[PDB]
RNA sequence: CUGAUAACUUCACGGCGGGCUUGAUGUCCGCGUCUACCUGGUGAACUGCCGAGUAGGUAG
């Protein structure tokens, strides 16, 4: 098992995101900030008289988990395939995509810019589509639990062309996300950070000639992707990794010690061939497994 | 002729801006009670980083240095011995010779601060004509600020953390015969009068 | 308690003359580097006043 040359490549491609200053004469403006000094520390705050802030992103759902990307092996080459090919059938894509959708939708990529805002609205553009823009209007007081997305007019097709997207090959589906933000006057707007190894050095980019930030294109791949929670006795929804890494203390879950990391489920994929050909914890792993092989990663040793 | 209270800072826990301002928040209940002008600044250890110990107490008048001295503080402070009276001297008239000034620029510059400036512009201009917008007004993207060491102050009569900010600057032998004020200055409506440290 | 005991090698000095390394030269043919990544400012330095002022000053 593991024969020391195996690598998949990842299936959701997020980038950078973009602050607009929108006017109240309906003019849009980047929004750029003020260095202050080696010693260096940056400060960013919304400019007064501004009606609200925008901000724009775009993100895919492409089939890259059907077979690796270097496999060295047929013997974990055709097991593999069957693996994420009879996930297809027993269980479905449902409950990985509504997870993957919900982040995007409740404005979860925005970190700690939502945090004393009156008003956000998000509105998506998805293609290959006929019809309309989709709405998420005043998403703190009407949109909060799994069920008010499902009272939703465009749920049903947006749950789909994802399930598509997993399951044909060479699928693809492309979303344009948009948000504007209702925040206080002079408000404080948080960025990225540069890592500069051993301060607050903002990531930032040119946008129309004047410097902007940016928010990271890793740091909104990870907003995303925290939909685990199947870590035993799980509380909080952590970011996919392959040892339960939990970031704002310095512990991880997930440890090898307790048998549920991913190298030792990895290695039981001949086990779970007979289940599926049970809803009790084989199911509730496989939703970690499935979740590794959208992320990617080399599997090797 | 001038006098100094040289004073000790010892216990090598302690903050260097919360001491500076309560052995001065203490000097600020003094001139509301019995209102003179005349007590100056004069930081013997003002270092670059980390400013250090001493503080001094300057004036010409030289008996109110010790009037100031017992005001309910080193009557409080005096067995935990954080601090001792120093031996009441005139001050030799060849030393070193600096000056203490309010700055209060650097107020004025913190993002909130600059929204509390437009916010004036947009009224006082009431005078009518053009109609003017908030676009044109920023800072740009570089202030090179190197050190000036802040003191924290809670204001006497309302609730807010205001903040002071006073800097060096040695030359200049003749200005100010003992016109200070509340807080002890160099800049507003006397002089920039210097401080014999 | 030494193949023991003691011990001045010195003075003087012109290497010189002369000298053509040459003629000739094709380094070439082929080529996928790639897969996956969170740096973490809670609220925090707040509100006036003079001046036409993105200059300047001035308050607690």
């Amino acid at each position: 098992k593991l024969p020391t040359n195996l690598a998949y490549e990842r299936s959701i491609d997020p980038s950078d995101v973009c602050f607009f200053v929108v006017w109240p004469d309906d003019r849009k403006t980047p929004l750029t900030y003020n260095s202050r000094t080696p010693h260096q520390v940056d400060f960013c705050h919304v400019p007064y008289g501004a009606s609200h802030i925008e901000c724009s992103f775009s993100v895919s759902f492409s089939s890259e988990l059907r077979q690796p990307y270097k496999c060295n092996s047929s013997k974990v080459k055709q097991t593999l395939v069957q693996l994420v090919e009879l996930y297809e059938t027993k269980i479905g894509w449902t409950e990985l995509a509504t997870r993957y959708l919900m982040n995007i939708c409740n404005g979860k990529w925005l970190w700690k810019n939502t945090r004393k805002a009156y008003c956000w609205n998000i509105v998506l553009t998805p293609w290959p589509w006929n019809g309309e823009k989709v709405g998420f209007e005043d998403i703190r007081t009407n949109y909060t639990s799994r069920q008010d997305f499902k009272n939703n007019k465009n749920w049903s097709a947006i749950v789909e062309m994802i399930k598509t997207a997993f399951s044909s090959t060479d699928g693809l589906a492309i979303f344009e996300v948009r948000a504007t933000l209702h925040l206080p006057t002079n408000a404080m707007v948080r960025p990225s950070q540069v890592f500069t190894e051993k301060s607050r050095v903002f990531q930032s980019t040119t946008i129309d000639g004047e410097r902007s930030p940016i928010l990271g294109a890793f740091k909104t791949g990870a907003a995303i992707a925290t939909i685990d929670d199947w870590y035993p006795e799980a509380t909080e929804p952590l970011r996919v990794g392959r040892f339960g890494v939990h970031r704002e203390d310095v512990t991880c879950y997930r440890h090898p010690s307790t048998g549920k990391d991913f190298f030792s489920i990895l290695q039981q994929a001949e086990h779970y061939i007979e289940v599926l050909s049970p809803a009790q914890e084989t199911i509730n792993d496989m939703h970690f497994l499935m979740a590794n092989l959208i992320k990617g990663g080399m599997f090797q040793h | 002729k001038w006098y100094y209270k040289t004073i000790t800072f010892l216990p090598e826990l302690c903050n260097n801006e919360s001491l500076a301002a309560k052995c001065l928040r203490v000097l600020h209940g003094f001139n509301y009670q019995y209102e003179t002008r005349n007590i100056g600044v004069s930081f013997p250890l003002w270092c670059d980083a980390t400013v250090g110990k001493k503080i001094s107490f300057v004036s010409k008048n030289k008996i109110e240095l010790d009037l100031l001295l017992k005001q309910h503080y080193f009557v409080q402070m005096e067995q935990l011995q954080y601090f001792h009276i120093s031996n009441t001297v005139l001050v030799p008239e060849d030393c070193t010779y600096v000056s203490f000034r309010r700055c209060q620029s650097i107020d004025k510059l913190t993002a909130a601060g600059l929204a509390r400036k437009i916010r004036r512009l947009e009224k006082r201009a009431l005078s009518r004509g053009e109609q003017f917008d908030p676009s044109s007004f920023a800072q740009k993207e570089h202030t090179a600020i190197a050190h000036y060491h802040s003191l924290g102050e809670s204001s006497k009569q309302t609730n807010r953390n205001f903040r002071l900010n006073i800097r060096m600057l040695s030359e200049q032998p003749r200005e100010g015969n003992s016109i200070f004020s509340s807080y002890g200055l160099s800049n507003s409506e006397n002089s920039f009068q210097p401080v014999p440290l």
